[PDB]
């Protein structure tokens, strides 16, 4: 699904920009 | 018209008393011991966000502490000094108040307004997805927010769930200009969060402020969703699919909604909402919109859809763990000549 591709990038934490 | 001329006076004011408080900053508003440290609400490269009780009066602030030889070392200066001289001046429900600045020998210190409900990124994490009413809530109060920011020809340049407080009313609170800029035309720079920039900033073309209404698009998306539309396991892929006008809609999204991000995510200038010529009115007048009232929005009048959970003031239960590291101050002024405007 989207959900766990979401899950899989390992960017589901907080981001810091670039 | 009649709303519509109200509007047009209220953002003269508002450019009128933002352009005298820029031109003469207030600095030097308060000092470092009227303040008890009561926790780490957050870190970063070259500082820290802190939990303060004034030590007069009994109120909370949230205290961010920079350290001046970091800011160098890290190409800082000007985006510190930008950051501090714009939250000083601007005025609007929706944007964290500056309570006191002051710098001493190794820190400068920005005492802001607490805002105890934490990180809206917390909460959509934990609770998953937010429903589109409640997502509608927190767009409209970033609508109008970025159009009182851009009526003083600032970029945001930052929208993302993490720069999103939460207060005790449930409103939003946006509280990081580490990366606004005051922007007639265009400019330049390659900066923001990859999952939220926009093509053109991507592709490397000068850019305006429909960049802002790129990131609402993005931040609608990922409020309805739980993820956001762009992502991959390393930026460069994220940018790969962000440049291309491709985007996929979970099968729950509203016809409504999916029309407005079609508009928004447009990587088309020319075409993309915010940036047409009646401006802010296609997303306010958008159908997605058509329950919202405007005016009570800004008033702060309408019943929040998620009030978070506050144990009373100091309460830090919606902010992470840090580990607590020691304040020093040096004996010895650090970098004076690049701070002098602070
Ligand atoms: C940097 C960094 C990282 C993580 C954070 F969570 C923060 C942060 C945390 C809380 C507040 C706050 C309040 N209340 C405010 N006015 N600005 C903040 C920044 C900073």
């Amino acid at each position: 699904t989207t959900y766990a591709d979401f899950i899989a990038s390992g960017r589901t934490g907080r981001r810091n920009a670039i | 018209g009649s709303e519509q001329e109200s509007v047009k006076e209220f953002l003269a004011k508002a450019k009128e008393e933002f352009l005298k408080k820029w031109e003469s900053p207030s600095q030097n508003t308060a000092q470092l011991d009227h303040f008890d440290r009561i926790k780490t609400l957050g870190t970063g490269s070259f500082g820290r966000v802190m939990l303060v009780k004034h030590k007069e009066t009994g109120n909370h602030y949230a205290m961010k502490i920079l350290d001046k030889q970091k800011v160098v070392k890290l190409k800082q200066i000007e985006h510190t000094l930008n950051e501090k001289r714009i939250l000083q001046a601007v005025n609007f429900p929706f944007l964290v108040k500056l309570e006191f600045s002051f710098k001493d020998n190794s820190n400068l210190y920005m005492v802001m307004e607490y805002v105890p409900g934490g990180e809206m990124f917390s909460h959509l994490r934990r609770i998953g997805r937010f429903s589109e009413p409640h997502a509608r809530f927190y767009a409209a109060q970033i609508v109008l927010t970025f159009e009182y920011l851009h009526s003083l020809d600032l970029i945001y340049r930052d929208l993302k769930p993490e720069n999103l407080l939460i207060d005790q009313q449930g409103y939003i609170q946006v509280t990081d200009f580490g990366f606004a800029k005051r922007v007639k035309g265009r400019t330049w720079t390659l900066c923001g969060t990859p999952e939220y920039l926009a093509p053109e900033i991507i592709l490397s073309k000068g850019y305006n402020k429909a960049v802002d209404w790129w990131a609402l698009g993005v931040l609608i998306y990922e409020m309805a969703a739980g993820y956001p539309p762009f992502f991959a396991d390393q930026p460069i892929q994220i940018y790969e699919k962000i440049v291309s006008g491709k985007v996929r809609f979970p099968s729950h999204f509203s016809s409504d909604l999916k029309d407005l991000l079609r508009n928004l995510l447009q990587v088309d200038l020319t075409k993309r909402f915010g940036n047409l010529k009646n401006g802010v009115n296609d997303i306010k007048n958008h159908k997605w919109f058509a329950t919202t009232d405007w005016i009570a929005i800004y008033q702060r009048k309408v019943e929040a859809p998620f009030i978070p959970k506050f144990k009373g003031p100091g309460d830090t239960s919606n902010f992470d763990d840090y580990e607590e590291e020691e304040i020093r101050v040096s004996i010895n002024e650090k970098c004076g000549k690049e701070f002098t405007e602070f």
